[PDB]
C-alpha cells in the first residue's frame, strides 16, 4: 500500500490487479523515484515491471498495462520505460516491443509503438540465435523480422504503414540478415 | 537508403559531466536543473558522408550499484567514448592504468575515442585557483596529446557542453571510427 517494493510491485502486477497501482502515484512523487531505476527490477535479468506483465497475460488482456504506462509517462521517464533491454547473457537485446509480438497481441504493439517504443531493437541474446550456435530460435533479431517469422501479416502490415514510426524492411540485423534472410532462416522443408 | 545502426558507450571517471554531454547532444539544450546520472535507451539519427546512422547511446556510471553493472554494457558494444575532465587534472592520470585494462579485456578490438570535456572551465578563475592552491594546472592540449599517443586512441579533441562546442563533430568522428569493422 504505502510502500511499494520490487517483490510486491511484481506480485500486483503478475495477477493484473489495477486498483493496487491506485497507491503508485504518491509513493515514487513522493520519493522521488522512478520504475527505471535497479530497486524495482529483476536484478537476475534486468528485467523490469513492463516485460513481467506483458508475460503473464490472461486471455490475452492485462488491464494494468495502460495504467502502467500512464504512470511511468507522469513520472517523467516514459520512453526509458518502454524499451528496457535485458542484461542478462541469456535473453540480451529482448524488448517489450519483442514480447508484445511474441505474444501475437496486435493492440498491444499498437499501443506500445505508438508512444515510443523502438522498432529496431536487436534482441541479439543467447536465446536468439540459430539452434546451430547454441540457441532455440532465430528469427532476425528485429521486431519486424520477429513478426514476419511468427506468420504475423496484420502486425507486419501495422509496423511497416504506422504514422508514428516505421521499421523500414531493408534494413539488416548484427548478422546482416535482412527480413527475407531472416525468413529463410526460419523455413522449412514442410508444406505447411 | 536504410540506416544502419552503431552502439555508442560512454565510459568516464564520476562527475565529469557524459550524461550531460549526452543530454545536450540529444536535445540540444543544457538542462541546469535536472541532470541523471545516467542517460539510457536513446537512438541519434547522424549524416557523415551519405550515410544515415542510428547511433544508440549507452551511459555507465560508478557513484552506487552501477559499478557492478558497468560489465553488463561492455559486450557487442560498437565504438567507446574514452572520456576525462580538463579541469580535473586527477582525471588524467586514472586513464591508463583502470579504465583502460578493463575496456581492453571486457571489450577488445575497438576503436578509442578519448576526450575531454567542458573545455571553457581550463581558463575559470574558480578552477584555477583551486588547481594552484595544491600546485597544480588545467590539463595542457600536450597532455591530450600524450593520452592519445600511449593508449592508440582515435582521435581527442576538447568540448564543452555548456557552450555547445564540437559536440556534432565529436559525434562524427566516433561513427567514423565505428565505421570500420576491424
Amino acid at each position: 500500500l504505502k510502500v511499494f517494493n520490487r517483490p510486491i510491485l511484481f506480485d500486483i502486477v503478475s495477477r493484473g490487479s489495477t486498483a493496487d497501482l491506485d497507491g503508485l502515484l504518491p509513493f515514487l512523487l513522493t520519493h522521488k523515484k522512478r520504475l527505471t531505476d535497479e530497486e524495482f527490477r529483476e536484478p537476475s535479468t534486468g528485467k523490469t515491471c513492463l516485460p513481467k506483465a506483458l508475460l503473464n497475460l490472461s486471455n490475452g488482456r492485462n488491464d494494468t498495462i495502460p495504467v502502467l504506462l500512464d504512470i511511468a509517462e507522469r513520472t517523467g521517464n516514459m520512453r526509458e520505460f518502454i524499451n528496457s533491454p535485458f542484461r542478462d547473457i541469456y535473453y540480451r537485446g529482448q524488448t517489450a516491443l519483442h514480447i508484445a509480438i511474441e505474444r501475437r497481441c496486435k493492440h498491444y504493439v499498437e499501443l506500445l509503438v505508438a508512444q515510443g517504443a523502438d522498432v529496431h531493437a536487436q534482441a541479439r541474446g543467447r536465446f536468439f540465435q540459430p539452434k546451430d550456435e547454441g540457441g532455440y530460435f532465430y528469427f532476425g533479431e528485429l521486431p519486424l523480422s520477429l513478426a514476419a517469422c511468427t506468420n504475423q501479416p496484420h502486425i507486419v502490415n501495422y509496423l511497416t504503414e504506422n504514422p508514428h514510426k516505421k521499421a523500414d524492411m531493408r534494413r539488416q540485423d548484427s548478422r546482416g540478415n535482412t527480413v527475407l534472410h531472416a525468413l529463410v532462416a526460419i523455413a522449412d522443408n514442410t508444406r505447411e | 537508403m536504410a540506416a544502419i545502426r552503431k552502439k555508442l558507450v560512454i565510459v568516464g571517471d564520476g562527475a565529469c559531466g557524459k550524461t550531460c554531454l549526452l543530454i545536450v547532444f540529444s536535445k540540444d539544450q543544457f538542462p541546469e536543473v535536472y541532470v541523471p546520472t545516467v542517460f539510457e535507451n536513446y537512438v541519434a539519427d547522424i549524416e557523415v558522408d551519405g550515410k544515415q546512422v542510428e547511433l544508440a547511446l549507452w551511459d555507465t556510471a560508478g557513484q552506487e550499484d552501477y559499478d557492478r553493472l558497468r560489465p553488463l554494457s561492455y559486450p557487442d558494444t560498437d565504438v567507446i567514448l574514452m572520456c576525462f575532465s580538463i579541469d580535473s587534472p586527477d582525471s588524467l592520470e586514472n586513464i591508463p592504468e583502470k579504465w583502460t585494462p578493463e575496456v581492453k579485456h571486457f571489450c577488445p578490438n575497438v576503436p578509442i575515442i578519448l576526450v575531454g570535456n567542458k573545455k571553457d572551465l581550463r581558463n575559470d578563475e574558480h578552477t584555477r585557483r583551486e588547481l594552484a592552491k595544491m600546485k597544480q594546472e588545467p590539463v595542457k592540449p600536450e597532455e591530450g596529446r600524450d593520452m592519445a599517443n600511449r593508449i592508440g586512441a582515435f582521435g581527442y579533441m576538447e568540448c564543452s557542453a555548456k557552450t555547445k562546442d564540437g559536440v556534432r563533430e565529436v559525434f562524427e568522428m566516433a561513427t567514423r571510427a565505428a565505421l570500420q569493422a576491424r
